[PDB]
């Protein structure tokens, strides 16, 4: 019937912001002259780790919610979107049991039905869930203040750490999963599981207030950042290369006819127009 | 039942085709044996398959996908048709292969689309494709949706461009640009080495194709002149994709095997040993 949305916080694929007192959201335009798309996306406000979540309707708009917008129409579902409950994408934490937490978690105990996020692809994920065919690729980059002269992943400040240059990623991520899989990088994840940040808002935040040395993250995301926050620089290209689905439940019945959707905004400029009027 | 017919296309580097050794009569060193039925004439419906043999990008991953899925194979070169083209709602090509269950995969430069998407089921993809424009340095044109391409004979003379046609490229243009579409047909290159020559001796202007293909024939080219327009920009992105039938049952741990690959440096080590390049 009408399908549960979960999506997370993070610009510029989803913009999250107060409704106005009448709960009804700001009325906004692209300098294109087109009226923004927002959605009603309920959701917690005290972020506060280990606090009461107190659930608020807020303001939902940006490259994922056109997109929702767009499934929605072509495959004819009504919707309800709401913020994943604990701020995280999701990885699986061991408790003899194992657990998915994040979208990951709320999509397969049924408070999701279909996860609309800037949510990497990965095999770890792909063993629970259905990804749709990519709606973006992209890669991991490395975040510095203007000044901080990293060559990339190869830097011996990176390779060789100490508290000297402190370097970092988002907890519960596809990033966390990334470094902690491959054996080659636990000298990095040792080093980043001591200062990983809660998303990627505060990581880019702590860069900018010089208590972050490098913050590693997606270079869609990155990359945006820069470009708006001239104080910040991304450092090398991408180390890695990775793309962000649609997540579904194994047992859909939308799975298909979304990556048909998805298909056919890639091959009629639908996809490049989002990428134009919300990352370039 | 894990052996396994399967189709592919030669395409340098995803797909090299080669002779079978004369001493041995066997495919050695990083080649594996693939088949290709060879008509005896053109008055009859006898051939036979002839023994060559196969390396390159994709036969890789081949190897890789063999050993981790557990399956063995029977590979085969198609002879019908390329890539895939609905013909009079009939798919020939790797496409058709698998459609018609004469192939559980297709393994090749095999572009998903939706149309194809649509009787094939698709793994995930393995490289990075979709559109570009490949032109000699320094030309004007700001992508598919310059004006040059979008109304040609808008300039005098007209601006000279064209594809290989039958493949996921020209099914873009036609559905996409019916005006560039038409228009381009008389600029209908027989193949990727064709195009090349014509554009290094000023016969077109541009050459709209694959992107995978042009991002690496514009590494290897002799004194760096055709390069892809924009910073080896893409349009309609999209991937290389392992065609299975509808349903497979192979499909999830293909897609598991892939990710898996990609995740651990594998998929980055065969593209710095099939495709990079000198520019
Ligand atoms: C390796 C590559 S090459 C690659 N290319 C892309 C490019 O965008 C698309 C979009 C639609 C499509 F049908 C196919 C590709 C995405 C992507 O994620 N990848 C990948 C990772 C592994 C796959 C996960 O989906
Ligand atoms: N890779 C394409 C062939 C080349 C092209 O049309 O660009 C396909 O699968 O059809």
């Amino acid at each position: 019937t009408r399908l549960k949305i979960v999506t997370i916080h993070q610009e510029p694929f989803v913009y999250v912001k107060p409704t106005l007192s009448d709960g009804t959201c700001k009325e906004e335009f692209t300098v294109n002259g087109d009226p923004v798309k927002k959605v009603i996306c309920t959701g917690p406000n005290d972020t506060s780790p280990g606090s009461p979540r107190h659930t608020v309707p807020q303001c939902c708009y940006g490259f994922c919610i056109d997109l929702l917008i767009k499934l929605a129409r072509t495959m004819n579902f009504t919707y309800e979107v709401h913020l994943v409950a604990d701020g995280k994408f999701g990885t699986q934490e061991r408790v003899n049991k194992k657990e998915w937490n994040g979208m990951m978690g709320e999509l397969l105990s049924g408070q999701a039905d279909m996860i609309v996020a800037p949510l990497t692809i990965n095999n770890e994920r792909a063993q629970y869930i259905e990804f749709s065919k990519p709606f973006k690729y992209q890669g991991l980059t490395i975040l510095v203040k203007k000044g901080t002269r990293i060559t990339g992943i190869n830097d011996p400040r990176l390779r060789n750490p100490s508290d000297k240059f402190i370097y970092a990623t988002v907890k519960q991520s596809s990033v966390d999963i990334y470094f902690r899989r491959q054996v080659e990088l636990s000298t990095m994840y040792r080093h980043m599981e001591k200062h990983n940040y809660e998303s990627a808002a505060e990581a880019i935040q702590a860069v900018r207030d010089n208590k972050l040395h490098a913050f590693i993250w997606d270079s869609a995301v990155l990359e945006f950042e820069a470009s708006q926050k001239c104080d910040l620089v991304t450092t090398g290209e991408l180390f890695f290369r990775s793309g962000f689905g649609i997540g579904m439940r194994k047992d859909s019945p939308w799975k298909q006819n979304v990556s048909l959707s998805i298909l056919k905004s890639h091959e009629n400029g639908f996809m490049e127009d989002l990428d134009k009027t919300w990352v370039r | 039942d894990n052996h396994l017919s399967i189709v592919t296309l030669e395409e340098a580097p995803f797909v090299i085709v080669e002779d079978i050794d004369p001493l041995t009569e066997t495919c050695v060193r990083n080649t594996v044996p693939c088949r290709k039925f060879v008509k005896i004439n053109n008055s009859t419906n006898e051939g036979m398959n002839v023994k060559k043999c196969c390396k390159g990008f994709c036969i890789d991953i081949l190897k890789k996908l063999s050993r981790t899925v557990k399956f063995t194979y029977d590979l085969y070169l198609v002879t019908n048709g390329k890539h895939g083209k609905k013909v009079n709602n009939v798919w020939n090509g790797m496409i058709g292969e698998v459609v018609y269950q004469r192939a559980v995969m297709a393994v090749g430069s095999l572009t998903i689309n939706e149309e194809r998407s649509e009787v094939v089921d698709f793994s995930v993809p393995f490289v990075e494709t979709g559109i570009s424009v490949m032109v000699s340095r320094g030309t004007q044109v700001t992508g598919l949706s310059d004006k040059k391409f979008q109304r040609p004979h808008d300039y005098s003379p007209p601006f000279r461009f064209g594809t290989v046609p039958n493949g996921s490229t020209e099914r873009n243009i036609r559905n996409n640009y019916p005006y560039m579409h038409q228009y381009m047909t008389k600029f209908n290159q027989k193949g990727v080495e064709d195009a090349l020559v014509s554009l290094k001796t000023g016969k077109l202007d541009a050459f709209i194709y694959d992107a995978a293909v042009l991002n690496y024939k514009a590494g290897r080219d002799e004194g760096c002149k055709l390069v892809t327009i924009g910073s080896g920009y893409i349009f309609a992105t999209t991937g290389y994709g392992i065609a299975l039938q509808k349903g497979s049952p192979w499909k999830r741990q293909i897609d598991l095997a892939l990710l898996q690959f990609v995740g651990d440096g594998e998929m980055e080590e065969l593209e710095t040993l099939w495709l990079t390049g000198i520019c």
